[PDB]
């Protein structure tokens, strides 16, 4: 699921609440579409609704459909709402409270999103931008091996819980470790912007377990999404569970602090990243895949789909064989996922090409795909035992208003049906017969 | 009536199944039922053989580069 997805089902009191902190309005604006923006930059300096037709004719008749979308996931989004326009009319007009974060953020106001920073002077033990980096690598590359279940990368127990809560790792007995699951190679072999969000969208969803306020949360997430690389902010001014919050951030690698009790946390480029790196991965037509690659999580991902010929130390040269995508999609992983990591973990030296992977290979993992779902299997009860063609009928109007058909023939009368409404079926038959 | 599993496929596939049938090459004629040119009707109890058939059949025409 995306950012809009989980907005839409909140209640209105959660939405006008997230929209008081200027950083949640600002990441809200520009996941809008492009239309939206427009008009959400238009109506920015108007104190007065606005009738829907006038809002309408901004746009041509041909894109009506666009300007149908994105007035509805405006009204979903509740940026703006409907105004009873004197004389029976109707006016739109933005959110107040959205409207004037949205200013403030833009135009400027109000006290800054952080308290301060020159309060305490310089850091002692202030880093660099490369080894915030380094450090949010090997927490991600940590945490991703925990998810394989090396004994090499030790997680919290909270973390731990978290995995087997989202569904990615089942814990079959208590004190073996959980075992990965389909939906964790899926996860695993998604782009890491996408693997974070998702994480933190369940996140979200177990806090209210912990009974944490979501609105906090969400203005801290946005809030650390548009922080500067390299600029440290103040502890102080958080609530107490936010910090604990933050602290399971800390083991995340988005944000890196020195100390629990610390005052200065610096944002790294995960979380950055969150909001929305060049690729190592070479493609040749001969079915043949060079990784610039030397961590054994990316090899790992990449033996995955394919089979490994060579290992130079700054180097992993395999081949992309039949067998390997079968064993692959066997394990629960889709071509179009496969399709969509070889993309993200593209050289730039390919991206020169028009297409950023040749057709002929994205093609060919396609067609392997559809190997194993060639064959269609539907366990189920045939009838076979039809005299006359009005029997029949009334039997398969009552299968289909039942909705357990699963395959009609009235040209031979023939049935299939699931065996979960055989029963019905035959009690239906039975009446049908009694009765007569 | 019957109890078992229909198979759908191409009509190709269900006539290399008809040839198996009618050859005895799983031992007996367990393929019973057919209902369409491209559904059939088998017992449930020995499908797993039918499948390594099929495989067989796939990767034996498709020189592995391995």
């Amino acid at each position: 699921r995306n950012l809009q997805e989980f907005l839409g089902g909140l209640s209105p009191g959660v939405l006008d609440r997230l929209y008081g902190h200027p950083a949640t309005c600002l990441a809200v604006f520009r996941e809008l579409p492009s239309l939206a923006k427009n008009w959400v930059m238009r109506m920015l300096f108007l104190e007065q609704p606005l009738p829907q037709a006038a809002v309408a004719l901004w746009v041509k008749k041909e894109f009506s459909k666009a300007q149908e979308e994105s007035t509805g996931l405006l009204s979903g989004l509740r940026i703006w709402h409907t105004q009873l326009l004197p004389g029976g009319l109707q006016g739109l007009i933005l959110n107040p409270i959205f409207r004037q974060n949205l200013r403030i953020a833009l135009l400027g106001g109000g006290k800054a999103w952080s308290d301060d920073t020159s309060q305490l002077g310089p850091d002692k033990h202030a880093r660099d931008v490369p080894s915030l980096d380094k450090y949010a690598e090997e927490r991600w590359e940590v945490v991703l091996h925990f998810m394989v279940g090396s004994p090499s990368a030790a997680v919290s127990q909270d973390l731990a819980q978290l995995l087997s809560q989202a569904g990615l790792m089942k814990s079959t007995e208590p004190g073996e470790p959980p075992c990965i699951t389909s939906a964790g190679f899926q996860f695993l072999l998604l782009d890491t912007p996408a693997q974070l969000w998702y994480f933190m969208l369940q996140y979200l969803q177990t806090a209210q377990s912990r009974g944490m306020d979501l609105v906090e949360i969400l203005s801290f997430l946005f809030q650390l999404s548009f922080s500067t690389l390299g600029k440290d902010y103040s502890v102080e001014g958080m609530s107490d569970s936010l910090l604990n919050f933050l602290q399971h951030l800390r083991e995340f690698g988005l944000v890196f602090q020195r100390k629990r009790k610390s005052r200065r946390y610096y944002p790294t480029r995960l979380a950055i990243n969150l909001s929305s790196q060049p690729g190592f991965i070479v493609v040749e037509t001969n079915y043949r895949l060079y990784a610039y690659t030397e961590s054994e999580l990316q090899i790992a991902l990449i033996a995955l789909f394919s089979e490994m010929l060579y290992r130079f130390p700054n180097m992993v040269v395999a081949q992309v064989t039949r067998e390997s995508v079968q064993q692959a999609i066997a394990s629960g992983i889709t071509a179009q996922q496969i399709i969509h990591f070889l993309r993200t973990r593209a050289h730039p030296v390919m991206l020169k090409q028009t297409p950023v992977l040749p057709p002929t290979i994205t093609d060919q993992i396609r067609l392997w795909e559809l190997e194993r779902d060639r064959l269609r299997f539907t366990e189920g009860v045939l009838y076979n035992q039809f005299l006359s063609q009005v029997d029949f009928e009334l039997l398969l109007a009552h299968a289909r208003e039942l909705g357990v058909l699963v395959f009609e023939n009235s040209a031979k009368r023939l049935m299939v049906v699931t065996p979960a409404g055989h029963s019905d079926v035959k009690r239906f038959w039975k009446r049908q017969k009694h009765s007569s | 009536v019957l109890k078992g599993v229909l198979i759908e496929c191409d009509p190709a596939m269900k006539q290399f199944l008809l040839y198996l049938d009618e050859s005895n090459a799983l031992g007996k004629k367990f393929i019973i039922q057919d209902i369409d040119d491209t559904h059939v009707f088998v017992i449930a109890e020995l499908v797993n053989v039918l499948q390594e058939r099929v495989g067989e059949l796939m990767d034996q025409n498709a020189f592995s580069l391995t």
